[PDB]
């Protein structure tokens, strides 16, 4: 038999002790008048508050001297995009257009056809680096690891035209950062 | 008749909830509103309505528990719907509902049926 | 890592001209074991000092003097 | 909670005649604040044209017949007034409202690409 | 429990020698850590220089080569169908009972009754003309009691703790800490 | 004062092959399904004049009512002790242009009393008003202000209805399906006028609609039956 | 509160998908459901104090934020917008040695809260800025839909991690704090308690972490591993269709709420049997709070308004979704 | 093993309850110190 | 329905005067043998005689001034599409789908 | 280098972290100011909506010369995730002149400091007074 008889539930029932006791009056304060006034007139907690702040003055600060030092990075970090190659030198991308279809922001533009020697290669490949949200979906979807995000973050440009990376630019990044891409790929290969 | 009851006190010891002060006369006030609701229910709502049976189910039940439980803490744990100060507002709102429930005549035929294409989503009837 | 002793030891290990450069771009006087130099010419050190804080155990010495990129 | 300045309750009118009294009343309210509209919005035109262009937009809807269309065009009628009074729109918006502006021959549209 | 912990049991840099004794003599709470992580412990093998060779984890029933037919574990296609109960079906259930507690005749006589509630039956009329025991047994509960809103968590209860147990603010501060019970 | 352990080097558990049971996730809601079904019917029996129909999905109970049945059912669910939904969490809508009344206004109520959530669905057209629940729930003042801004629904009884999200003097209600995702206009700074001006929309790269390459096969089946065996009409058994 | 945001979309979609995350995945979403809660209160409590005047407690906590964002970046690759939690579980497994860093941070973090409670909890200037400011009654809070801390300050003991436990929140043991005065000082105390209850859950998730898959073992809703993709034909087909066509969600609708750090955050997602949501309404706690600002600020001074905004935690991305 | 897991025996417990032990003399003693300094101070003022 | 509902939608006047919508049901694709995308009715707008697409000079994008290029509506009944088009006062034209003619197919027919 | 606290959205969180103890923008003489009168750098950190656009121009006009503007993150740069929205300006350089663009979503704190360092290198290359003697 449940408490539907009184339109009550287990959930509606408050725990024991839920009702507050009678609030104390001025005659039930444990502190004497002088103790309460010595703390009040001599700013007891403020002088403590100063003292705790002064403890920090004799501690080692946290600041690092960028650009002479860098904060930690991990192999999964997402930064600047780069198009990679095989060791033999052929471009890794087979113009499969997967990354273009995942890309949440539609930052990728791929135009492809059969190469001069028959290969399935891309002749136009742009990333609108001012439209990308640096999300890593293109990297996850590439079947041949052709498009990755290098750990670079220091590439701020004076003009916005310089942030429209075309296929020449991205392949030049893949050559520049190939060694660092291998650092991250070797470390985080099994986790993908 | 002119019986004026207090629903929400504006001063007194707190109850643990902000704005809900302790009620000076918990038990008598509940009994007055339970008796009124049982009385005022039959004045306006006919018997075939399930809602009338539902209120008389527990408004009777909450009226019998209050009488036999002088200790407030025994009232709360047996009704099981919060503090006694809350039960006053439950009882009060239970009373206001019948004045509107009778007016709406909400035991009758469905006033406005849905169109044949209303509760269909993407080509399936719900 | 902030006491003048840590700056004294690093000042003596490097010598003047190396430390004067760090007093010009680095703002801190550090000394560390040289690890390697890159194609641009920057030299990368590692700090063995037991008092150096967590993220400050590696640093660079840029090729230029008045500017760093 | 209390409503903001120059606010009104949203009631769906059911009589045609009742609406026109509200519609006509609202028209002077636009006209009354016209000088203040110029002063508060620093408009480059005298208040006469401000009164001029208010009237035209009322007539644009004059010939609606069905009632449910009448209310919504009145509900949105009040809202545009309320925003204008309380200085909620910026000077850029109001200028562009009154700064708005014969079709080309067939050869001319054909010559420049048409539509 | 969350009792205070000696400073040398926390992974932060701490003083040694004469300065440790100075630090304990002058600090308000001697077991407070500076917060600077231990250089020799914190992230010492970086995420890119670990030793663990990761292997893809696979629970047996859903990763096996055998006894692993996909239609057994294809839950996305076993989703609950959407059924809406109109007034008519409530009336039919109310008058005729349920599939578990039948109140319908058998054979063609029953097939007559089910077809009655195969077209519009307003529920206002159904409650007007039916046994009052039906409402007390089907619609309402426990002999006419109402139906309280069901609880999303039948195990959601609370109880009052005290500072000797919950460790937080003492009784004077204007908040109370609720346990599970 | 023992030296701190090097947590990298401490031993780790060894596991062989892992086993995890496979069972339908919709099964664990079975008890919740019956109780919402009972309590859903209870509201319908109490108010047959208003509740058109009720539906249960897993642990969510929906009550479908007409626009003229809104204030009544909302009041009942707020004041009735068996169902004290004092807190209204969400007021929204959805556009289904195929239906005669496209907009589908949905309310979510929370009962901190009994730890329950209920949903009210009521339809609306483009011109037909809907009662405002602001007199009951003060928290719907802005949720109704937002629905009008993004759906253009007329809310009758709202003390102050106006744009809350879109710009002042924004033309069109964005979440209506006929409104294009990129809108109609865009702004730029005009040198001659010394002010930011609106111009008609013109995208340097037109939006690419990859949604055309959707699945040509139906992907999910007819579903499964999880109605409690106490809410199905019994089959009249055959005769001897 | 980045990861709890994407946890409420994952819960809603998995609810529509009739799928359940495996055991390890749920612990990770509880582990980073509380790291995210600590991240939020360090941003909210300490920026609230900064408006009131206390500049230093802001700085101390934001180094803990730097230490916590390192865990965000080490598992997902981004400090802020980690698309880590997804429908079906999490993106990738935890990197080796992450648990040993969450622990080493956890041993010390308790002292970081004390040094914050040193400057603020007992400060008479702080209590003059908050005690009696922005009072909310329980009746008013339920009416305006105030949720999270601006409902337990008013004395109501309600919490969504208890009402509808989700993602391993039913396994760990933790308490909640309930106010009694409904003012800014009560909400300050409750948040400082929610700090220490997060540090109590975080340790348990470090000790109870199980082995196994972090995502549904269902390649029709979760991408197959790259190694299996490049060697098994059916993995390549599913990898192809998951990243171009998407996965279909059975038709219907849902309303999934979680106990976000700000309050009750919920989404109303409508599915149509397709691979794209038909509707997605987002119920942001801040949006419902900001409506009640007029009802609370009535009868207060300009320096008191600054306190009420901070005690509401108004990040206006959620308000202006 | 081949995943990030806690040790066999788990991690040691950490500190998460409030740790703010009070410090300083009793309030009466500070008042006695104040009236000693005031008394001695006016002794030296009155001497000069 | 009968009302001029477009006067409350705030849509630009050009959708009534200058654009033509089309009510159609998508046809079955030759490449694939699935028959599910051809069961819902859709509304799409005609392209513009100029300015529908033009090559961006800098990066070779596809610029456009048509704000309805990526707007396709879905329905489940033909009437709902026509009613909705009527409500907005759209200048539409309906494309009746072709109906495949039934032909019985027998295994034995290869010899008889 | 006193910027103006013009944080709009999630890009502002990384802006505050530059001032946090780890990076400590103040150590380089960078103090965020709350007024155009006391600021010479405008940092657009977040999404620029249509409704916010006229206010951004007004705040920009009130900064005394010399002034520089930095665009941080993908929203300010070119719309970003919200490029195809009805209420988002596709690049703040449609409203104010931008001197340097910081890429990312959000740019890391070091990425923002690289943008600030790059601009300072440009400011040190100015020849405002030698221009008068030679170009004028
Ligand atoms: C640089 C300038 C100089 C700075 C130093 C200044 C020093 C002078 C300070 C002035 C006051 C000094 C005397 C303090 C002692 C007298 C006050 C006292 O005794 O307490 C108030 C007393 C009430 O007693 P109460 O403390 O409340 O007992 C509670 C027990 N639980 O109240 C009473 O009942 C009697 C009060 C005493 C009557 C005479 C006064
Ligand atoms: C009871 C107070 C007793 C006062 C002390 C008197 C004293 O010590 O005398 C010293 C001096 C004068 O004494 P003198 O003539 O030099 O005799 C030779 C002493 N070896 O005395 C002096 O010259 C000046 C003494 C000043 C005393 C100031 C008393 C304290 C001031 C009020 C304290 C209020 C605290 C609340
Ligand atoms: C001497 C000259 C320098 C200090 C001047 C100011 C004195 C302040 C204390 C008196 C007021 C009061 O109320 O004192 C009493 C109070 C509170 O005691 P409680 O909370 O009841 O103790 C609890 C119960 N016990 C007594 C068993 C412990 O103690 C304090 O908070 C002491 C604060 C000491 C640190 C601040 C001093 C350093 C500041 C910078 C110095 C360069
Ligand atoms: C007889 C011995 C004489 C001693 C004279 C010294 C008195 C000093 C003031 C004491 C009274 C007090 O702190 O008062 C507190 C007042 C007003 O408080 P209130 O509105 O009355 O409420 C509280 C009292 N109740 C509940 C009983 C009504 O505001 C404050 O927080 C002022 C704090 C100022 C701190 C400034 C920084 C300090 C810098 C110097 C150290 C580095
Ligand atoms: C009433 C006002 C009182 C004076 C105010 C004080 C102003 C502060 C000074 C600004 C300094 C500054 O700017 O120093 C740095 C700048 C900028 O260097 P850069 O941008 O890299 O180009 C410069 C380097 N190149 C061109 C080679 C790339 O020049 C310098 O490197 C100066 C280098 C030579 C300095 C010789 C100094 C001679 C001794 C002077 C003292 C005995
Ligand atoms: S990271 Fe994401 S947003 Fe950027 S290009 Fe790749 S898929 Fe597109
Ligand atoms: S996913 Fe990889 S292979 Fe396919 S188009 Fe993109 S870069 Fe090329
Ligand atoms: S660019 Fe990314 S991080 Fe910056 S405001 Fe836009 S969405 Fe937020």
């Amino acid at each position: 038999p449940t408490l539907a008889l009184t339109s009550g539930s287990i959930q509606g029932t408050h725990p024991e002790g839920f009702r507050l006791p009678r609030p104390k009056t001025w005659e039930e304060s444990s502190e004497s008048a002088l103790s309460k006034a010595t703390k009040w007139y001599l700013l007891s907690e403020i002088f403590r508050g100063l003292y705790i702040t002064l403890e920090m003055y004799f501690r080692a600060p946290y600041t690092i001297y960028y650009p002479f030092e860098k904060g930690p990075v991990s192999p999964r970090f997402r930064g600047e995009h780069a198009l990679r190659r095989y060791p033999s030198g052929e471009e890794r991308c087979i113009a499969c257009k997967l990354c273009e279809a995942v890309c949440p922001a539609q930052a990728i533009t791929i135009e492809a056809e059969e190469r001069i020697d028959g290969s399935r290669r891309t002749y136009k490949y742009d990333i609108d680096m001012t439209k990308c949200i640096y999300c890593g979906y293109c990297q996850e979807s590439c079947p041949v690891d052709a498009i990755v995000e290098t750990p670079n973050v220091e590439y701020a440009t004076e003009t916005r035209e310089e942030l429209l990376y075309n296929k020449e630019k991205l392949l030049a990044n893949g050559d520049k950062w190939e060694q660092e891409i291998q650092y991250a790929l070797d470390a985080d290969a099994p986790y993908r | 008749q002119a019986q004026e009851i207090l629903i929400k006190a504006n001063k007194g010891n707190p109850t643990g909830l902000t704005g809900l002060f302790q009620h000076p006369s918990p038990r008598p006030t509940l009994i007055t509103l339970y008796k009124a609701t049982l009385k005022n229910l039959e004045e306006k709502i006919p018997k075939e309505s399930v809602y009338r049976t539902a209120v008389e189910a527990f408004t009777k039940e909450r009226l019998s528990i209050v009488e036999n439980n002088e200790i407030i803490e025994d009232i709360e744990k047996k009704i099981g719907s919060g503090l006694v100060e809350e039960l006053i507002v439950q009882a009060n709102e239970e009373y206001d509902l019948i004045d509107k429930m009778a007016e709406w005549k909400a035991w009758e035929e469905l006033e406005e049926k849905p169109l044949d294409d209303q509760w269909t989503y993407f080509g399936k009837k719900l | 890592s902030s006491s003048i002793q840590r700056t004294l030891r690093n000042l003596w290990k490097n010598g003047f001209k190396k430390s004067f450069k760090q007093l010009q771009g680095y703002n801190d006087i550090k000394s560390g074991r040289l690890v390697g130099t890159d194609s641009f010419g920057n030299k990368f050190y590692e700090v063995d000092d037991p008092v150096e804080i967590h993220m400050r155990t590696r640093f660079v010495e840029y090729t230029g003097f008045w500017r760093q990129d | 909670t209390n409503p903001t300045a120059f606010a009104q309750t949203t009631r769906y009118v059911k009589d045609s005649t009742e609406m026109r009294t509200l519609v006509l009343n609202l028209y002077r309210r636009y006209l009354r604040h016209s000088r203040g509209f110029v002063n508060n919005y620093n408009l480059d035109i005298p208040a006469s044209q401000v009164r001029t262009k208010i009237r035209q937009e009322f007539e644009r809807q004059r010939f609606v017949k069905d009632l449910p269309l009448k209310n919504v065009l009145y509900m949105k009628a009040q809202m545009e007034f309320q925003e204008l009074v309380n200085f909620w729109k910026q000077q850029c918006h109001v200028m562009q409202y009154f700064e708005s502006i014969k079709g080309d021959s067939f050869v001319q549209k054909f010559l420049k690409g048409a539509q | 429990s969350g009792g205070p912990v000696p400073v040398f049991k926390k992974y932060t840099t701490g003083s040694k020698g004469i300065w440790e004794k100075i630090r304990q003599l002058l600090t308000l709470v001697p077991n407070r850590s500076t917060g600077n992580p231990l250089v020799k412990n914190y992230r010492v093998p970086p995420p890119g220089s670990q030793t663990l060779k990761y292997k893809d984890p696979v629970t047996i029933p859903a990763g096996d080569i055998v006894k692993n037919q996909y239609y057994d574990r294809d839950h996305r296609r076993n989703y609950p169908r959407l059924v809406a109960f109109d007034q008519t079906k409530v009336s039919g259930l109310l008058t005729l009972g349920s599939a578990q507690n039948p109140r319908i005749s058998v054979g063609e006589k029953g097939q007559k009754e089910l077809a009655v509630f195969d077209q519009s039956v307003s529920l206002s009329s159904t409650l007007a003309t039916i046994d009052p025991k039906v409402v007390k047994s089907e619609l309402l509960a426990e002999g006419g009691s109402p139906v309280v809103a069901p609880s999303l968590n039948k195990k959601m209860k609370f109880r009052l703790t005290e500072e000797s147990e919950h460790g937080m603010y003492p009784e004077d501060y204007p908040i109370r800490i609720f346990a599970q019970n | 004062e023992e030296p701190l352990p090097v947590l990298r080097d401490l031993p780790r558990p060894e596991y062989g092959e892992l086993h995890a049971p496979v069972y339908n996730p919709a099964e664990k809601y079975k008890e919740q399904i019956e109780e919402l079904h009972k309590f859903g019917r209870y509201i319908m029996g109490c108010l047959p004049k208003f509740v058109q129909q009720f539906s249960v999905w897993k642990d969510e109970l929906v009550i479908y009512v007409a626009p003229s049945a809104l204030t009544q059912v909302a009041t009942f669910l707020k004041d009735h002790t068996s169902a004290q939904f004092k807190a209204c969490m969400d007021v929204t809508a959805a556009d289904y242009p195929t239906r005669t009344n496209r907009f589908d206004v949905v309310y979510n109520l929370l009962s901190v009393r009994h730890n329950s959530r209920i949903r009210i669905k009521t339809y609306a057209s483009e011109v037909s008003p809907v009662p405002s629940v602001v007199p009951l729930f003060q928290g719907a003042n802005w949720f109704e202000r937002e629905t009008y801004d993004l759906f253009g629904i007329f809310f009758e009884g709202h003390p102050d209805l106006r744009r809350i999200m879109t710009d002042y003097g924004f033309q069109g209600h964005p979440l209506r399906k006929d409104f294009p995702t990129t809108g109609y206009t865009e702004v730029r700074y005009d040198a001659e006028k010394r002010r930011v001006v609106y111009e008609p929309l013109e995208l340097t790269q037109a939006w690419r609609n990859f949604t055309v390459g959707s699945s040509v096969w139906e992907q999910v089946g007819d579903g499964k039956d999880f109605t409690p065996e106490s809410f199905k009409l019994p089959t009249p058994a055959p005769d001897p | 509160s980045m990861m709890t945001n994407e946890q409420v979309f994952s819960l809603a979609v998995e609810k529509l998908l009739n799928l359940e995350v495996p055991e390890r995945g749920q612990y990770i979403r509880t582990l980073f459901g509380e790291i995210t809660r600590v991240l939020n209160h360090l941003m909210s409590v300490l920026s609230h104090a900064m408006d009131v005047g206390a500049l230093t407690p802001f700085l101390w906590g934001f180094e803990e934020r730097e230490k916590l964002m390192e865990f965000y970046e080490r598992v997902s690759g981004a400090r802020l917008h980690s698309a880590y939690v997804r429908p079906g579980g999490v993106s990738q497994d935890l990197p080796a040695g992450l648990l040993d860093d969450i622990y080493m941070w956890a041993t010390q973090f308790g002292d970081r809260l004390d040094e914050t409670e040193e400057l603020l909890t007992d400060s008479r200037i702080w209590k003059q800025r908050t005690i009696g400011i922005g009072e909310v009654t329980a009746e008013d809070a339920l009416n305006y839909g105030l949720s999270g801390v601006m409902l337990r300050g008013s004395g109501v003991p309600f919490d969504i991690r208890k009402s509808q436990p989700y993602d391993a929140y039913d396994k760990v043991d933790f308490d909640i704090a309930v106010g009694t005065k409904g003012d800014c000082y009560d909400r300050y105390l409750i948040r400082m308690t929610e700090f220490r209850q997060s540090l109590r859950i975080i340790e348990q998730c470090c000790n109870q972490m199980p082995p196994g898959p972090v995502k549904v073992e269902d390649f029709k809703v979760a991408p197959p591993p790259r190694a299996l993709m490049k060697e098994d034909m059916e993995a390549l087909i599913h990898h192809f269709l998951l990243y171009t066509k998407g996965y279909a969600v059975p038709a219907g609708e849902t309303y999934t709420a979680i106990e976000a750090p700000k309050g009750e955050m919920a989404v109303y997602v409508v599915s149509d049997g397709s691979e794209r949501p038909y509707r997605c309404k987002i119920r942001a706690p801040g949006f419902a709070h900001l409506g009640a600002f007029d009802h609370i600020a009535r009868g207060h001074f300009l320096p008191d308004a600054v306190a009420i905004i901070g005690t509401m935690d108004l990040v206006f991305g959620e308000v202006d979704r | 093993a081949t995943q990030d897991l806690p040790p066999i025996s788990g991690y040691a417990p950490i500190q998460w309850k409030r740790n703010l032990p009070s410090r300083g003399f009793r309030p009466v003693i500070w008042f006695l110190g104040l009236c000693t300094a005031t008394g001695y101070g006016f002794y030296q003022i009155s001497l000069a | 329905t009968d009302l001029a509902k477009e006067l409350v939608s705030g849509a630009p006047k050009e959708l009534i005067t200058e654009r033509v919508a089309r009510i159609y049901q998508e046809a079955k694709a030759a490449t694939q043998s699935g028959q599910h995308n051809t069961e819902t009715w859709k509304i799409d707008w005609d392209i513009l005689n100029k300015g529908n697409r033009w090559e961006n000079d800098l990066m070779g994008y596809q610029s456009s001034s048509d704000y309805m290029q990526g707007t396709i509506l879905k329905f489940d009944t033909r009437e709902g599409a026509i009613r909705f088009a009527k409500g907005q006062g759209w200048d539409y034209y309906i494309q009746e789908p072709k109906v495949r003619r039934f032909v019985k197919k027998d295994y034995s027919a290869n010899f008889y | 280098f006193w910027p103006m606290t013009f944080g709009l959205a999630c890009c502002a969180v990384e802006m505050m972290h530059v001032s946090a103890p780890r990076y400590d923008q103040d150590r380089l003489g960078i103090i965020f100011r709350a007024s155009p009168r006391q600021s010479d750098i405008m940092i657009v950190a977040g999404t620029v909506t249509n409704k916010m656009a006229p206010a951004l121009r007004q705040v920009y006009d009130q900064m005394p010369y010399p002034r520089w503007v930095i665009s941080m993150g993908s929203c300010a740069n070119g719309g970003g995730y919200y490029h195809y929205s009805y209420s988002v300006v596709r690049g703040v350089d449609r409203i104010v002149p931008v001197d340097i663009y910081v890429p990312g979503c959000p740019p890391t704190s070091e990425a923002l400091m690289y943008g600030v360092f790059q601009l300072q290198k440009k400011m040190m290359d100015g020849q405002t007074h030698r221009m008068w003697y030679r170009s004028y």
